[PDB]
């Protein structure tokens, strides 16, 4: 979904939860977060 | 080959059981709505790289 989160990009998440718009301007940044949230974690979700 | 039927697009869209689906000369969005002649499904495997 790093793809996905990005002007122009689509998926199952993406459209459903999160669009960024193709005009904007700004930064993302996504990385592992494997071993700090290491124990699944039901406590995040996805619509 | 692939004809005198209806495809629910939507429908295997939805489905995402795939990683990558992409079509470089349409949009998966425009593909319920629009309508084709002829449908040719070539499988096979291949590698990642």
């Amino acid at each position: 979904e790093v793809r996905q989160i990005a002007p122009g990009q689509t998926g199952k998440i993406a459209d459903y939860n999160y669009k960024l718009p193709d005009d904007f301007t700004g930064c993302v940044i996504a990385w592992n977060s494997n071993n700090l949230d290491s124990k699944g974690n039901y406590n995040y979700l996805y619509r | 080959r692939i004809s005198n039927c209806v495809a629910d697009y939507s429908v295997l869209y939805n489905s995402a059981s795939f990683s990558t689906f992409k079509c470089y000369g349409v949009s998966p969005t425009k593909l319920n709505d629009l309508c084709f002649t002829n449908v040719y499904a070539d499988s096979f495997v291949i590698r990642g790289d």
